[PDB]
């Protein structure tokens, strides 16, 4: 059966400015098998109210699911967001890069 | 709006 | 009332056109069917119709105007053997439940040439009560009562076939028991023309 | 307009743990207007997007017990599949299926399509002509023989010629203010660096709808998107996405570098200037 | 296609009874329907795969099973007037393979009485063609009649010379009633078999109306006077006369 890695990239929905409500994304994308475990972090803690998108796939077959929770950055505020698939190893997190 | 007839493999 | 359908009895000549209309509610329909049924007997399938457009099999033509959602069947070339009842049915999907409009039925009349209007009465024995009158060949036009006096019984106008001659004959019959019944009367309560052949 | 209805269906088996999952969803162009997920409350068809709650009982209770019908099907190919490759009850196995339709201009007819996977990789799919099959393997030929004989691409091809660009146009219509929609994506342009000897320049796409886009890197002529990284168009969360390439320029090169935006809400092609 | 029996039934309040139906087309969906003169088709139960069976629009009355997948039969486990209608059984392709199509069985035409005592079997009776028709016209016209009989069960045809034929027969489409009143009233059903007088003037040929009366079975309690209204054949016949 095939099998590949998601890509992640975590963002947002608008442009940062410290203090202003915004929306933090995670997309992982093109992967396979289904089963993943996705989550938001922050100052590496899980964050509950997260909104998930439904399982929906493209031409290589491959699922997309986007994460997503409202937030407030601030200068000293650290975001993250993990993800668990068979391909890998070990957990991969991967922050939120203002700039990104 | 969806397909009436699926059909197994 | 999820499907309508065309009216009551259509009557039509041999050789004409028969033309059968079908409209529905459910905007969702996918499906759309075309039942013959002859009396006494069950549905029989004689057309399906999955787009929209125009489709052909003998002589029936199906329709489909899923704009405005009706749906049609036209028999050219009519033969009596066409007479029965027609049912529309439409379906959305395969669960879905088939839903038949009450049918519209279709009294195909014959082409009568020579027509010999007449009252014979006939005759029989010991097998019981009443002697018979029967109606034969009047016009197809020639509509028939029905028993205006119910201790005496009559038919319905039924149209047999003469294959090895190709003719037909409209007829009906009647009969009851009673030193009071009689042919010439036993239609007198029925619109039939001075060239009524009555025998005595 | 070029507008399409695609439907994605996914199902994953679970051994040992009872029914497979199963997951409908519904788009028009790039907006998801219905779902369905066995996990989910309801177990019915719900809607996605505005414009679509506005269909009534008829449309819910059908399109529900239609999506109920998809699911069965599925339920069983797994089983059935798990049988044509001769697999244990032990691993766990994906399916997935798409179909839908597309319309010009004109909001006509132009091209249909029923792809079918399993595990990953195309099982099965009907071909441009919506009267032939395709088959991956000796497997996958059974199924269709089987779709030859029943008279499957029959019955897709009146759907897809038909149903499908009808009931596209209406969801085309009762959403005009949501489709017919084209968010031209709002511009950018960033430069950061480690320490000399080179820039890290970004064009920057975001806001824009549908996601049909393109972003190259151009010096004048030189094809620089050749060894520029482009990142997966992702959505924003509010109906729009966003995208953005970037390259690693030698200080000093980097104002002749220009980036080439190209999207339907664009009349000419931006060329940002750095 | 999609069988089932029995063709004719008569009960009477109270007694059980199982509509047959069967499909061998490997169809997944098979449905039970009711034909009433005011009503068209209406829905009784339905059942989309084996192990499976849910209500339609006037289930009430009926049970209904789907062991296998081939059959799927209708049991009513009291009868009642209101049941007296015909029974069509339809199959459905569903999610199996083949063009998205409904085929109806044969049907079954049902009769529940208050009084079995009502079941009746016809009288035949043929009618010698009319000295004038055959002068006149050059054909006979022989009418067959089955009278007093209960319920409208019957198959009527005609055989001459030991032969079965269609050529001129041309018998009534439903029975008539003798007492529009009653719902323990009677038929009386007409047929015509026309022959030119070439045919009929032969002494050497032999007509008869034959009538296929379905009623009560051969041990059934019963004793009135008559004689068990049992499923008969009752026939008439002339012979082709000299005139």
């Amino acid at each position: 059966m095939i099998q590949r890695t998601p890509k992640i990239q975590v963002y947002s929905r608008h442009p940062a400015e410290n203090g202003k409500s915004n929306f933090l994304n995670c997309y992982v994308s093109g992967f396979h098998p289904s089963d993943i475990e996705v989550d938001l972090l922050k100052n590496g803690e899980r964050i509950e109210k997260v909104e998930h998108s439904d399982l929906s796939f493209s031409k290589d077959w491959s699922f997309y699911l986007l994460y997503y929770t409202e937030f407030t950055p601030t200068e000293k505020d650290e975001y993250a967001c993990r993800v668990n698939h068979v391909t890998l190893s070990q957990p991969k997190i991967v922050k939120w890069d203002r700039d990104m | 709006l969806l397909f009436g007839y699926p059909r197994y493999v | 009332k999820e499907v309508e359908q065309n009216s009551g009895p259509l009557s039509v000549p041999e050789g004409a056109i028969a033309s059968l209309n079908c409209t529905y509610s459910d905007r969702g329909s996918q499906s759309f069917f075309w039942y013959r049924q002859y009396s006494g007997k069950s549905p029989e399938l004689i057309m399906s119709i999955y787009s929209n457009g125009d489709k052909e099999d003998g002589r029936f033509t199906a329709q489909l105007n899923k704009a405005s959602q009706y749906v049609s069947l036209l028999i050219r070339d009519s033969q009596p053997s066409d007479s029965a009842t027609y049912l529309c049915a439409v379906t959305t999907d395969s669960w879905g439940k088939l839903q038949f409009g009450a049918g519209t039925q279709v009294v195909v009349t014959p082409d009568i040439q020579n027509p010999d209007p007449a009252v014979y009465q006939l005759r029989d024995s010991k097998s019981s009560d009443k002697s018979v009158c029967l109606f034969t060949d009047f016009d197809s036009q020639t509509n028939v009562s029905q028993s205006k006096d119910s201790d005496v019984y009559i038919t319905d106008k039924t149209v047999l076939d003469m294959r090895s001659m190709d003719f037909k004959s409209n007829s009906a019959v009647a009969w009851s028991n009673k030193s009071d019944f009689a042919c010439a009367n036993a239609f007198n309560n029925s619109i039939i023309p001075e060239d009524t052949f009555f025998p005595s | 307009g070029s507008h399409s209805m695609r439907y994605f269906f996914t199902s994953v088996s679970r051994p040992g743990r009872g029914e497979p999952r199963f997951i409908a969803v519904g788009y028009v162009d790039d907006t998801q207007f219905v779902r369905f997920d066995s996990d989910a409350a309801s177990q019915r068809m719900e809607p996605r997007a505005p414009w679509i709650e506005q269909e009534g009982p008829e449309y819910w209770d059908g399109e529900t017990r239609k999506v109920k019908a998809h699911s069965q099907t599925h339920r069983v190919d797994l089983g059935t599949l798990r049988g044509y490759y001769n697999q244990s009850e032990a691993g766990s196995h994906t399916v997935q299926r798409m179909y839908g339709c597309d319309v010009g201009s004109d909001w006509r007819f132009l091209r249909g399509y029923h792809q079918y996977a399993y595990d990953g990789k195309d099982y099965i799919a009907l071909k441009e002509d919506l009267r032939s099959w395709t088959a991956a393997d000796m497997a996958a030929q059974t199924t269709k023989h089987k779709w030859e004989a029943a008279h499957v691409a029959e019955q897709l091809r009146a759907y897809l010629e038909g149903t499908c660009v009808e009931w596209l146009r209406r969801y085309l219509e009762n959403g005009k203010e949501t489709l017919q929609r084209t968010d031209a994506p709002k511009t950018h342009m960033t430069h950061h660096a480690v320490s000399d000897h080179e820039a890290t320049l970004r064009c920057w796409a975001l806001s824009f709808y549908p996601a049909e886009i393109t972003l190259t890197w151009q010096r004048d002529g030189e094809d620089q998107t050749q060894d520029t990284e482009l990142v997966e168009t992702r959505p924003a969360g509010d109906g729009t996405f966003q995208k953005w390439a970037a390259v690693v320029v030698p200080s000093g090169q980097e104002q002749r570098y220009t980036c080439h935006v190209q999207h339907e809400g664009l009349p000419k092609p931006l060329t940002l200037r750095w | 296609g999609v069988t089932q029996t029995p063709k004719f039934q008569v009960l009477k309040t109270g007694q059980s009874m199982t509509l047959q139906c069967a499909q061998d087309m490997n169809h997944e969906y098979m449905s039970w329907y009711r034909q009433d003169p005011g009503m068209g088709l209406r829905l009784i139960h339905y059942s989309v795969g084996a192990g499976i069976t849910d209500q339609g629009e006037v289930p009430n009355g009926y049970n209904v099973s789907r062991s296998t997948t081939e059959d799927f039969p209708l049991r009513l486990l009291s009868a009642a007037p209101s049941q007296t209608s015909v029974y069509f059984c339809a199959s459905r392709p569903g999610l199996a393979g083949g063009r998205p199509e409904q085929y109806f069985g044969p049907g079954t035409r049902l009769t529940v009485t208050e009084d079995l005592k009502n079941v009746f079997p016809p009288e035949v009776a043929v009618f010698e063609p009319s000295e004038a028709e055959i002068s006149h016209t050059q054909k006979a016209t022989l009418v067959c009649l089955a009278t007093g009989f209960y319920p409208d069960h019957v198959e009527l045809s005609w055989w001459v010379n030991g032969k079965e034929v269609h050529s001129g027969v041309s018998t009534d489409p439903q029975p008539l009633k003798e007492q529009p009143a009653l719902n323990d009233s009677r038929y009386a059903l007409s047929s015509r078999l026309r022959v030119s007088a070439t045919f009929w003037q032969n002494p050497r040929n032999h007509f008869r109306c034959q009538v296929q009366f379905y009623g009560l079975s051969e041990n059934d309690e019963w004793t009135q006077d008559r004689a068990k209204p049992v499923t008969q054949i009752v026939s008439a016949e002339a012979w082709g006369r000299a005139d």
